[PDB]
């Protein structure tokens, strides 16, 4: 059991820049003049593809944009245009011994220009009520960078009880995040009120941005 | 001597490279750099305006097909891929080696698959020598057992030109004396 | 072309013993051995026990208890994983692979007592006072199922640039998730919006019509 140690653990680049991960191995991976390393990518939500075999040979499909280097005990996956595609988890497996092992991965996000989020809300379904509960949702949708912070208000009231937040991965198309917010609660507890608010805080905008509603 | 070697309509592959012959005849290799445009004229041992003059069955012509970045492979004493696993010159070598451009004609959109390299061998090619194996290269502790998986790799690879590739990811064609 | 289509996406009662199959195509079955591999979210990927298609098979002594690999070289072309005795630490997502190329996509199996509760879908459109703009948001809100395994689908796929699909969350049992799509304002009060959720867990699927 070779111990196969990633780094980094997440690694942000710029387009058209290089991006270059290393994989260490507790033992020589080397056999009779070939390095026994593999390097997958698994984009999210997608199944991991082969990209480098035999540590520096390269899978058919996979584009000259990536390269293996390294010997025996460090090995190093290199991506020489980093394009808008790239968003995706790289994993170092080894298979010069059996068990064949696997490193811990790396995260490799891109870097962009700040993008404000547009944030949108949506009262309850009339059809919920029926069931007894009421959820509000408050979509945020393409945000750079990451860092975002949801307060939900309502009749001028924070609250903080019923509410389940949910964020996606860095999109393929955009390099931007989105984020849901749903304010989950009774149908007696929805109709003891009126106006529902949901506020952003993001780096472009120094004030709130806020989507609001009323039950009229 | 004959001009349907480098005017030939299909070249080899490199781990195939294809050998003619040539003698009992008149070899001017004068006037072969004029229907040139040649990009590659690297030459050990004599020049070409001196060798003009004498002549046994040392006529040999190897033609195939490499990539662009490993034109420079096809040289004495030079390793790598097609060195070691392909094609190897021997330190002795006394001859010229002639490549150009050809991208017009050995390349596709979508890849063009049938130029081939080797890719993986138990050990180096001794020099000027021909390997046509297509057996499962074995690359760990593992007898494969004709299946192919981490490690146990097709040793013959294909070198899908398209155009939109660079320079160095181009086709060529090479010479051999 | 080259494709591994797994099954999955199965509810498996602690304890008990699961098939896992994977059916091969675009490429001779015989020739290219075959490696599953487990993962965990939280953890990465763990382990690859390879059978080749004709008779060997080699696992892992952490495995060497719970995994047997076959195959049926008939014309199934397909490969079985049974793991034995389900414990919560073998829910997770294994995959199907071939050394080069793409992977399965998966099978995710759920080791628990629960029972099967379909999703409830909510659409979400706006209304009541909103200023419309050059264009609009609409929402599926997927909430109350389980096991984990839905995928929306907005107008058969018509809608699906400008989608974003939020992963579930587990708040008591329950998975909850949502959708998004954004859309001309020109079109959707006009050209309707349709969301189909798909449940393969309790092989159900829902539609819902996003109306003002």
């Amino acid at each position: 059991d070779i111990v196969l140690t990633q780094s980094p653990a997440s690694l942000a680049v710029s387009l058209g820049q290089r991006a270059t991960i290393s994989c260490r191995a507790s033992e020589s991976v080397e056999y009779h003049g070939t390095i026994l390393m593999q390097w997958f990518q698994q984009k999210p939500g997608q199944p991991p593809r082969l990209l480098i075999y035999a540590a520096s040979n390269v899978d058919s499909g996979v584009p000259a944009r990536f390269s293996g280097s390294g010997s025996g005990t460090d090995l190093s996956l290199n991506i020489h245009p980093v394009e808008e595609d790239d968003i995706a988890m790289y994993f170092c497996q080894q298979s010069r011994k059996v068990p064949y092992t696997f490193g811990g991965g790396t995260k490799l996000e891109i870097k962009r220009a700040d993008a404000a989020p547009t944030v949108s809300i949506f009262p309850p379904s009339s059809e919920q009520l029926t069931s007894g509960g009421a959820s509000v949702v408050c979509f945020l949708n393409n945000f750079y960078p990451k860092d975002i912070n949801v307060k939900w208000k309502i009749n001028g009231s924070q609250r903080q009880n019923g509410v389940l937040n949910s964020w996606t991965d860095q999109d393929s198309k955009d390099s931007t995040y989105s984020m849901s917010s749903t304010l989950t609660l009774t149908k007696d507890e929805y109709e003891r009120h009126n106006s529902y608010t949901c506020q952003a805080t993001h780096k472009t905008s120094t004030s709130p941005i806020v989507k609001s509603f009323n039950r009229n | 001597p004959f001009g349907e070697v480098f005017n030939a309509t299909r070249f080899a592959s490199v781990y195939a490279w294809n050998r003619k012959r040539i003698s009992n005849c008149v070899a001017d290799y004068s006037v072969l750099y004029n229907s040139a445009s040649f990009s590659t004229f690297k030459c050990y041992g004599v020049s070409p305006t001196k060798l003009n003059d004498l002549c046994f069955t040392n006529v040999y012509a190897d033609s195939f097909v490499i990539r662009g970045d490993e034109v420079r492979q096809i040289a004495p004493g030079q390793t790598g891929k097609i060195a070691d696993y392909n094609y190897k010159l021997p330190d002795d070598f006394t001859g010229c080696v002639i490549a150009w451009n050809s991208n017009n004609l050995d390349s596709k959109v979508g890849g063009n698959y049938n130029y081939l390299y080797r890719l993986f061998r138990k050990s180096n090619l001794k020099p000027f020598e021909r390997d046509i194996s297509t057996e499962i290269y074995q690359a760990g502790s593992t007898p494969c057992n004709g299946v192919e998986g981490f490690n146990c790799y097709f040793p013959l690879q294909s070198y899908g030109f398209q155009p939109t590739n660079g320079v160095g990811y181009q086709p060529y064609r090479v010479v051999v004396l | 072309q080259v494709q591994l289509q797994q099954s999955g996406a199965e509810l498996v009662k602690p304890g008990a013993s699961v098939k896992l199959s994977c059916k091969a195509s675009g490429f001779t079955f015989t020739r290219y051995s075959i490696y599953w591999m487990k993962q965990r979210p939280g953890q990465g990927l763990e382990w690859i026990g390879e059978i080749n298609p004709s008779t060997g098979d080699t696992n892992f002594n952490e495995k060497f208890k719970s995994k047997a690999t076959l195959t049926v070289d008939k014309s199934s072309t397909t490969a079985y994983m049974q793991l034995s005795s389900l414990t919560s630490e073998d829910s997770a997502v294994y995959y199907c692979t071939r050394s080069t190329g793409y992977w399965g996509q998966g099978t995710l199996v759920t080791v628990s007592a629960a029972k099967t509760t379909p999703p409830s879908v909510y659409p979400l459109a706006p209304g009541c006072g909103d200023t419309t703009g050059s264009s609009v948001t609409l929402g599926c809100l997927v909430k109350g199922y389980f096991p984990e395994s839905v995928t929306v689908t907005w107008n058969s796929g018509s809608l699906s640039s400008s989608v974003h699909t939020f992963p579930a969350l587990l708040q008591s049992g329950l998975y909850t998730m949502s959708s998004s799509v954004t859309v001309p304002s020109s079109t959707w009060p006009s050209q309707t919006v349709t969301c189909s959720v798909a449940h393969p867990a309790s092989s159900t699927t829902v539609d819902k019509k996003l109306e003002p």
